[PDB]
């Protein structure tokens, strides 16, 4: 699901997103030149999230933290599946020249 | 000039400054009206993170621009 204009970075399974700190969703996510795209594991309501221009800051915490804006102000992203580093180098610089 | 430092609340803190001005000295400037201790701000800037030892100056930072504001985790 992608706009013309817009291409694909990386595409990385085995991620999960928690708000602030949860007792998450797994699934597969996929960043984009323009969008933080994010495909669930249950295909019924499949395909989400598309931030990407709002995104204020991300680093990491110990998994990469994205501060995407009494409540919470980012969500966190764990890679089970090893993609780690590899996704956080891909979208600091493609995340920073989208303003 | 005067810049402007948006919170994650969708604050905005209106603050008068100059090119000579410190990242710290903005820090000291956010606590005198917001609270937040220097020790927990993280002014960013297009993604970038603004030092403490550097001016605005050194980031070409213009008048009326938007800096966003991040408590650390």
């Amino acid at each position: 699901l992608l706009e013309i204009n817009e291409t694909l970075v990386i595409q990385q399974r085995g991620v999960r997103v928690y708000d602030g700190e949860e007792k998450f969703d797994a699934g597969t996510l996929l960043l984009s030149t323009h969008r933080l795209i994010w495909r669930d594991q249950k295909n019924n309501e499949c395909c989400m999230a598309i931030p990407l221009s709002q995104i204020v800051f991300i680093e990491e915490q110990a998994k990469i933290v994205v501060h995407l804006h009494s409540k919470n102000s980012y969500i966190r992203l764990s890679f089970k599946e090893h993609g780690q580093i590899e996704f956080y180098r891909r979208l600091s610089e493609e995340m920073t020249q989208r303003r | 000039m005067q810049i402007f430092v948006k919170t994650l609340t969708g604050k905005t803190i209106t603050l008068e400054v100059e090119p000579s001005d410190t990242i710290e000295n903005v820090k000291a400037k956010i606590q005198d009206k917001e609270g937040i201790p220097p020790d927990q701000q993280r002014l960013i800037f297009a993604g970038k993170q603004l030092e403490d030892g550097r001016t605005l100056s050194d980031y070409n930072i213009q008048k009326e621009s938007t800096l966003h504001l991040v408590l650390r985790l």
